[PDB]
């Protein structure tokens, strides 16, 4: 379980899952699919104005 | 929410209210001196112990 912070040091997502290393190829780097879940939302002014 | 905070930069104070450690190490030392002197001696003498006759008038 890992929290993912923005540049303002606030938690926006929580990450946990199994790593898929290619298996020359890179061993010290991997990618997790659907490995994080969004916890915070950002405000926006879409739909306001003309 | 606090503002943007860098990641690799050192923690320097940037706004009003931040703290900072001062290491007081002061060591000052000044000095001066001077002198002067002077001296003078003198000693003169003259004595006619036995005057010949033809010089007795002087």
């Amino acid at each position: 379980m890992t929290p993912l912070k923005g540049v303002d040091s606030q938690v926006y997502a929580l990450a946990q899952g199994n790593i898929l290393v290619g298996g020359v190829n890179q061993l010290n780097g991997g990618r997790i699919t659907n490995g994080a879940i969004i916890e915070r939302e950002l405000p926006t002014q879409f739909g306001a104005g003309n | 929410n606090y503002g943007y905070q860098p990641l690799f930069e050192d923690r320097r104070p940037r706004n009003i209210g931040d703290t900072l450690t001062i290491v007081l190490q002061e060591n000052v030392s000044a000095s001066k001196s001077s002198s002067a002197n002077a001296s003078r001696d003198g000693k003169t003498s003259f004595g006619f112990d036995t005057v010949p006759r033809y010089l007795q008038g002087l």
